[PDB]
RNA sequence: AUGCGA
């Protein structure tokens, strides 16, 4: 991923970030991972599941 | 000096020999055709300086 | 297609913050660092950098002369004819410049 | 070009403007100080014109990016000029402004309130409010400072009102107003302004008698004496050579004291950048160094001759080092040496050296500004018949093109062109492979570069090129079964392979015959490869549009490489769309 | 109007002998749903009235601009130059007897066809008409009392010289002005230099 | 101005008519309108070109350095409209097929 | 004037947030949600899945990856919206419009998306499960995702070795499981992103 | 068509020191298929067919320890007509560093080749018409050349008409 | 800049230049694996395919007619009279 | 740059 056909020309934020709660983070994680599971990114998604597991209590 | 001048045709001297140009005096015999070879020695030029003129008189 | 695409079409670096296509350079990599696009004009000398009154983390890039820079990471690539690059050669000597605008940074 | 490599950062405009020595020093990849060019009889001199910081060379990587001669784009160095000198291109300008100043007050010899009136007109003409610019002249009332300030107040009030109206009315914008008529009214105004600026043959704001300024032509200004009537008039109001340095020190202060008008005098549009107008723009305190990439030597068949830029720039560096040597004389002398007039010769070195270096910078800019076939400078490089702009910008050589003597043939269509199989096998189209063209391109690859509708090369979606110039029928057979392979990298999953197929009977080609005299002389014809031909074959019906005849006429054949250029050459430029001329609409 | 279209735009009789073919090309039923067929035609009727009312150049009743000024000629069929409209109507009137020999075409369906040909003959948005102009003046100038040919064209186009080489002013002479009066006036305006009257000059320098 | 315009179109029409050349009046009429665009008799040489707004078009005709100097001294900005100027920067020419843009309608569901 | 340029350094080099310790007993909320605007390319092959095109092309490679602009490793995206190229179409249309380049079949579009980014800063107190223990570092893993290492020099000498043997804490028992540290530095110039931690502050 | 070439090894040498290149070989490692064109003395066999890429000579420079060759670069094949060894004007130069090689390129009449009468009415050959397809006279012949009649009305080359009828009478 | 759809005032007809660009760009898209919305019917030339797509007006392209002011009119293929 | 082909 090195050129326009893969990488965005420009990225800008429109507001100052918002400190998503643990509960909002977990709900986002579950919705994103669950919606995506239904491609080497899958392996990073597996890491997101570990984050999910770490934000769930136990590895 | 005469091989160089005869090999380029850029004749230059402290009087200019009273001639309107300092190049073009020499031509390759270009023997590609006997017609061309004999024609070179019966060719005469009005000179480059009149080649530069815009008119036709 | 004729006067460009089939002649000297070049994707050339331009600095989105300074509007020139000739200060751009490839920053030097390291065993842990890739080659990164940097604009020389948009980079502070690591010897200054308000260091007397003052880092982001990823704004230091190094020159083949081992020179540290801060910034210069805001340049992109745009399609132009290479002779255009030839213009900075003479024009930049002429003490003038091209501010090649684009996008809207 | 590749359709597989888009960009989305197009240039939308081009700003022009002068550099600054601090900008050059900050961007500069190196200072070049050594008038040497090569070292060890065969090496790039350290910190010289061929230092590797100025790009890659001789398998030496660019010392500024570490990139090969085939990869390094190159980087621009700079020269710290001994003195300041004069920018030739603006020498006519700065000379005018020298003649326009007052030397005892350092103001323009034109009435200050009249100057402010000029600033008003040029401000209204940045927004192109011409009717208001002319309406300003009407504001009218020994003249008190309260009254001249009342004129400045009323005029500023008119600028503020006419602007507030025009921005309210959207009849202009913060970005200015620019049209052919506005440009013309500006040039007219700035001309009359320069005539008023030059008209004052003594000052007015200070009443002082400025000297008459004379010039050599391109390297020296002199300051003429005054008359005892004017000198004693100056006291009651109480030719000399000058250096570029003195001019710079005067013009800095004059250009600062008159910044308020010059803000709009030096911009035809609003200076949004609040850029101060500095005198250092007409003088060169430093000199840049072009990329080595553009300084390569002139090798003609075998002979390697040094670049003429290296020669003129080396002359600047040598002369500059001589002046540096005079500065060595200042470290040398100047302890005190109270009566050593010995420096009377070093003073000849200062005048001669200084005019000499200035002249040599001029010569490097414009050969016709120095003092037998003098290497050309950038001014000669850019202009005349060539004008880099004309010979390599407004027209260029092009790839995917052929030239050949045309031969008649009545059996082809009147819209086709008979392409000899040398061109049919030597001209390619970059065809992306799909499910619908896999058969044809697989066959073309199987044929190889040495057949008919085969294909010379295959460009992967990964960007790499695989030439078929020397592959065997076996290897090309193997690649034919790989033209349709799956994705491999998320970086490339959106692309499909490309095949450089030979020109064939389904492509359109743009034929041009010199005379171009009109658009109808360069039409698109449908390619028909003719066997055992060696000449571009053309139907007789076209010969009255090209004004072509088989006597020996040669034609250029252009092969467009893009579906946009194909569709246009089949729909807009095509011969059938040219059955009538626009001159008269009589069939040609 | 595009020059590459105009050639037959004023050849009505030909279009008539090929009426049904051109009706098959430019069939309007496909297009009559995308445009207006009346607004311009109505302006054409009121303006044709005012135009026949004022059919002296600079004491006419200026009030009605041409239909091309008031309606996009590509959108309301009938917005056409008054010269073309005039020629078309005059053709339909001078051939009413040809309109009494046809299978059945009429000046309203034929006039409709010629208006639609006019709409379909217009220059496309974006046409490179500048370049086309320049080539249409240059290219034919290669075949080339007052200055003629290329020097004359250069004297105008290239230099716009305020000093013509052969400046002339044409003077129309009233119908009442006799030819003999005209020769008298020709003598009366021409310059007469003093040299032109001198026969001999004898200087006897004595000192 | 209108009389000089009609005189131009008549004089050029006479020059071509002398050689029995047909030339559409639309061409001559356009050229005349362009020579009078400022209300005067603005020839087509460098002098008339000075008043045009595209600095690259000036640069690419004649006195390249003179137009460059007058441009820099102005701090001019090129709005990159001239076809020549646009070629200089490797931009789709604004004439003809580049007189407009093409976008795509794409399904959102 | 000489303070415009220093306003340029401070106001251009300012940092947005200082993620605090949750309840002052957890870890810093370096995970934040920030709505951004990106400019991405759309291939023709996704012309029938354009939001999915933008996803598979640009946004999918961004997850679990550091972005200098966002200041962290993108934890995920929320609410993709293609900015319509054409007004007078409300906001809920059945098709959008996008500009195609004047040279290629590729499209370019504006996108608005919320990013979930892990934005750690120096001073943040974090806990990790010990990955490794070598005599110059202790490897840990934050949330089972972020690699972290505390080199011997940044650990208090008052810590105790037990022989790759084992480290024993300053209290007199060997370390085990999780460690609480302050963030000294984050190294993202390499292939991945290593967070430099300290046990001495 | 004959093209003459000078293969010089001093064209820009530098006296005694410089000399080291000798036509021939040394490393053996060269492709022995070069003998297919160059004789064991380093000069091509007079008569050899050569196509672009074939070696026109081979030599050896001690500094490079390599067998080098001067390649032939042309659009068409030729044949070597003469190879002339030049030691001349030299003081010693015994190493035979200058060689003149003449290439013979045959030029068959072909479509596009120009032909002209003694009347300045020049034309390219549009095609090489089959003899069967040519027109044949009742004399049993088919012409060598066919010239379009419509060329004469503008040129008024009627001297060519008379030359045709005079050459016909004079041949008969 | 947005010329309201109710206010579009330009030629209802597709110019030859408009048709040329549409057919070229759309053809190029089909040649880069844009989804074909019509039967390929045997064809292999992407340009003739785009011509078929124009013949059925299935093309999903829009012409942005520029005005020198900067206002523009977004026109569908499915409305601009093709010829 | 000279000559020259169209
Ligand atoms: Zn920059
Ligand atoms: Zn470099
Ligand atoms: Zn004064």
């Amino acid at each position: 991923t090195a050129t326009t056909l893969n990488t965005p020309v420009v990225i800008h934020a429109t507001q100052l970030p918002q400190h998503v709660s643990t509960d909002e983070v977990l709900q986002f994680l579950e919705s994103f991972i669950d919606e995506k599971e239904n491609t080497n990114l899958s392996s990073s998604i597996s890491q997101l599941k570990r984050i999910q597991r770490d934000f769930k209590g136990l590895p | 000096k005469m091989q160089y001048f005869l090999s380029t045709g850029n004749l230059v001297s402290q009087s200019g020999l009273d001639l309107q140009q300092v190049s073009g005096y020499t031509v390759v015999a270009e023997k590609i055709n006997f017609y061309r070879f004999i024609s070179h020695f019966r060719m005469v030029h009005r000179g480059s300086f009149f080649a530069q003129l815009k008119t036709t008189t | 297609d004729r006067l460009l695409n089939s002649s000297d079409y070049t994707q050339a670096s331009v600095c989105r913050e300074c509007g020139s296509i000739l200060t751009t350079q490839q920053s030097v990599p390291r065993i842990g660092s890739i080659s990164t696009v940097c604009c020389r004009r948009c980079s502070m000398r690591f010897e200054d950098a308000k260091k007397l009154l003052t880092e982001d983390g990823e704004k230091i890039f190094i020159d083949d002369s081992q020179i540290w820079e801060d910034g210069q990471g805001n340049k992109f690539v745009g399609g132009n004819e290479t002779t255009t690059v030839a213009i900075p050669f003479v024009l930049k000597y002429l003490d003038s410049e091209l501010s090649a605008m684009g996008i809207r940074l | 070009m590749d359709i597989s490599k888009p960009v989305g950062s197009e240039i939308t405009s081009v700003d022009f403007g002068i550099l600054t020595a601090k900008e050059i020093r900050n961007l500069s990849a190196k200072q070049i100080t050594n008038p040497t060019v090569l070292d060890n009889l065969g090496h790039p001199v350290s910190g010289g014109l061929y230092d590797l910081a100025l790009g890659a060379f001789l398998r030496n990587l660019c010392s500024t990016c570490g990139l090969d001669e085939k990869f390094c784009p190159g980087h621009q160095g700079h020269i710290e000029l001994p003195v300041p000198c004069y920018n030739p291109l603006f020498f006519n300008q700065l000379y005018i402004y020298l003649r326009a100043s007052c030397l005892f007050c350092h103001h323009f010899r034109l009435k200050s309130v009249e100057v402010h009136r000029y600033a008003c007109k040029l401000r209204l003409l940045q927004y192109g409010l011409i009717d208001e610019s002319y309406k300003l002249d009407e504001i009218t009332l020994d003249i008190s400072s309260t009254l001249l300030n009342e004129l400045k107040s009323k005029r500023s009030e008119y600028v503020d009102m006419a602007i507030a109206k025009a921005l309210s009315d959207g009849r202009t914008t913060e970005r200015g107003s620019f049209t052919a008529t506005v440009n013309d009214e500006r040039k007219k105004l700035v001309h009359e302004f320069h005539k008023k600026l030059l008209s004052r043959g003594k000052c007015d704001n200070c009443g002082m008698f400025s000297p008459k300024f004379r010039k050599d032509g391109f390297t020296k200004i002199f300051e003429t004496a005054l008359n005892e009537k004017q000198i004693t008039n100056n006291r009651v109001k109480g030719s000399t050579y000058i250096l570029s340095t003195e001019v710079k020190n005067i013009l800095d202060t004059v250009f600062r004291k008159e910044q308020c008008v010059l803000q709009y005098v030096f911009h035809s549009r609003p200076n949004l950048s609040r850029k101060l107008v500095k005198a250092d723009s007409f003088f060169m305190d430093v000199l840049v160094v072009p990329p080595t990439r553009f300084r390569l030597p002139s090798k003609l068949g075998e002979e390697v001759h040094e670049n003429s830029q290296n020669q003129l720039l080396s002359k600047v560096l040598t002369t500059s080092l001589l002046i540096r040597d005079l500065n060595d004389d200042l470290s040398k002398l100047q302890k005190d040496k109270v009566s050593l007039e010995d420096r009377r010769v070093i003073f000849s070195r200062l005048m001669n050296a200084f005019v000499t270096i200035q002249n040599d910078v001029n010569a490097f800019i414009d050969s016709t500004k120095a003092q037998k076939v003098p290497i050309p400078g950038v001014k000669q490089a850019l202009e005349k018949k060539e004008g880099l702009f004309r010979k390599h910008m407004m027209g260029k050589r092009v790839n995917y093109a052929a030239r050949s003597v045309i031969s008649p043939d009545p059996n082809i269509e009147t819209n086709e062109i008979g392409v000899p199989p040398v061109f049919a096998v030597k001209l390619t189209y970059p065809e992306p492979v799909t499910a619908y063209n896999i058969a044809e391109l697989r066959q073309a690859v199987i044929n190889g570069p040495d057949k008919w509708p085969g294909a010379t090369q295959i460009q992967n979606e990964d960007g790499s090129l695989v030439s078929l110039i020397g592959m065997s029928v076996e290897q090309r057979k193997a690649l034919a079964n790989q033209l349709l392979t799956p994705s491999s990298n998320v970086s490339t999953h959106t692309l499909n392979k490309k095949v450089y197929r030979h020109i064939k009977n389904r492509d359109v080609v743009l034929m041009n015959r010199q005379p171009t005299l009109h658009k109808a002389s360069m039409m698109g014809h449908k390619v028909r490869v003719l066997p055992n031909e060696k000449t571009l074959r053309l139907h007789y019906a076209n010969t009255g549009a090209y004004n072509a005849d088989f006597d020996g006429d040669e034609m250029n054949m252009h092969f467009p490489q893009n579906e946009n250029a194909r569709a246009e050459a089949l729909n807009l430029a095509n011969t059938d769309s040219q059955y009538l001329t626009p001159t008269s609409g009589s069939p040609v | 109007i595009d020059i590459t279209k105009e050639s037959h735009m004023t050849q009505f009789e030909f279009c008539l002998d090929n009426y049904y073919a051109l009706l098959k090309k430019y069939n309007p039923s496909a297009l009559i749903e995308h445009l207006d067929v009346e607004s311009a035609l109505k302006y054409s009727k009121k303006t044709l009235k005012y135009r026949k009312k004022h059919s002296p150049h600079y004491k006419q009743s200026v009030k009605y601009d041409p239909v091309l000024a008031k309606y996009n000629p590509a959108k309301y069929l009938g917005s056409v130059s008054e010269n073309f409209q005039d020629k078309l109507e005059s053709f339909l009137d001078k051939n009413s007897k040809l309109f009494k020999s046809s299978d059945g075409v009429n000046e309203k369906k034929f006039r409709a066809l010629m208006q639609l040909k006019y709409m379909r003959s217009l220059i496309n948005p974006g046409e490179a008409v500048g370049i086309i102009a320049s080539q249409s003046v240059g290219e034919p100038s290669t075949q080339m009392n007052v200055t003629l040919g290329i020097p004359r064209l250069r004297e105008i186009v290239m230099t716009a010289s305020a000093a013509i080489k052969t400046p002339q002013m044409t003077l129309p002479i009233w119908n009442d002005v006799s030819d003999e009066q005209a020769d008298t006036f020709c003598k009366s305006i021409s310059k007469v230099l003093l040299s032109e009257v001198i026969d001999k000059v004898i200087v006897t320098e004595t000192t | 101005v209108e009389a000089a315009r009609n005189t131009i179109v008549n004089e050029i029409n006479n020059v071509f008519s002398r050689y029995a050349i047909s030339v559409s009046f639309r061409h001559l009429d356009l050229i005349a309108d362009m020579m009078t665009r400022q209300g005067t008799y603005l020839a087509f040489n460098r002098q008339g070109m000075e008043t045009s707004t595209s600095s690259f078009m000036k640069m690419s005709y004649e006195t390249t350095c003179q137009f460059l100097t007058k441009a820099v001294l102005d701090n001019e900005r090129e709005q990159l409209d001239s076809p020549s100027a646009r070629i200089v920067v490797g931009k789709l020419n604004n004439v003809g097929t580049g007189s407009f843009d093409v976008l795509a309608k794409v399904p959102n569901a | 004037n000489e303070n415009r340029e220093t306003a340029r350094f401070i106001k251009k080099h300012k940092k947005q947030v200082t993620n605090p310790i949750d309840e002052k007993n957890g870890t810093s909320n370096c995970i934040v949600r920030v709505p951004i605007a990106l400019y991405v390319s759309l291939a023709p092959m996704y012309l029938e899945n354009p939001l999915q095109g933008v996803m598979k092309q640009h946004l999918n490679p961004l997850v679990m990856k550091y972005n200098n602009k966002v200041g962290g490793v993108v934890l995920g995206y929320e609410g993709l919206k293609i900015l319509d190229a054409d007004p007078l179409s409300k906001e809920d249309t059945s098709e959008k419009l996008i500009k195609i380049t004047p040279d290629t079949p590729f499209g370019f579009t504006w996108c608005h998306v919320n990013l979930y980014v892990w934005q750690p800063q120096v001073g943040d107190v974090l806990e990790g499960y010990i990955f490794i223990q070598s005599a110059s570092h202790i490897g840990l893993l934050i949330h089972d995702a972020f690699n972290a290492s505390i080199k011997k020099n940044n650990i208090p000498v008052d810590w105790t070795f037990v022989h790759l043997g084992h480290w024993v804490d300053s209290n007199g028992e060997p370390i085990d499981g999780k460690l609480r540290f302050t963030v000294r530095n984050v190294h993202t110039t390499g292939r991945v992103v290593s967070v430099d931690g300290t046990l001495i502050s | 068509m004959y093209k003459t070439e000078k293969v010089d090894l001093a064209l820009n040498r530098n006296r005694g020191d410089p000399i080291t290149q000798h036509f021939g070989f040394g490393n053996d490692e060269w492709p022995k298929e070069w003998l297919e064109k160059l004789d064991e003395d380093g000069l091509p066999y007079i008569g050899t067919y050569v196509e672009e890429g074939d070696p026109i000579c081979a030599y050896f420079d001690d500094t490079l320890n390599k067998t080098k060759i001067k390649t032939y670069h042309s659009s068409e094949p030729a044949y070597i007509e003469e190879v002339n060894l030049i030691g001349d004007e030299s003081n010693k130069f015994q190493e035979l560093q200058t060689v003149s090689i003449k290439y013979r390129i045959r030029r068959t009449p072909q479509i596009g080749d120009k032909f002209s009468s003694r009347h300045g009415q020049k034309g390219v050959c549009s095609r090489k018409w089959p003899t069967i397809d040519m027109p044949f006279s009742e004399t049993g012949i088919q012409p060598d050349i066919i010239i379009n009649p419509h060329a004469f009305p503008s040129r008024m080359t009627i001297g060519m008409f008379v030359e045709s009828l005079a050459g016909k009478a004079g041949a008969l | 800049k947005a010329i309201p759809k109710d206010q579009r005032a330009t030629t209802p007809y597709m110019t030859k230049y408009e048709r040329a660009r549409i057919l070229g760009t759309r053809a190029l898209q089909i040649s880069m694996n844009a989804p074909v919305f019509v039967d390929l019917e045997g064809e292999t030339d992407p340009l003739r395919i785009a011509m078929k797509e124009l013949a059925e007006k299935k093309i999903p392209l829009v012409i942005r007619r520029y005005l020198p002011d900067g206002s523009f009119e977004d026109w569908s293929v499915e409305e601009l009279i093709v010829d």
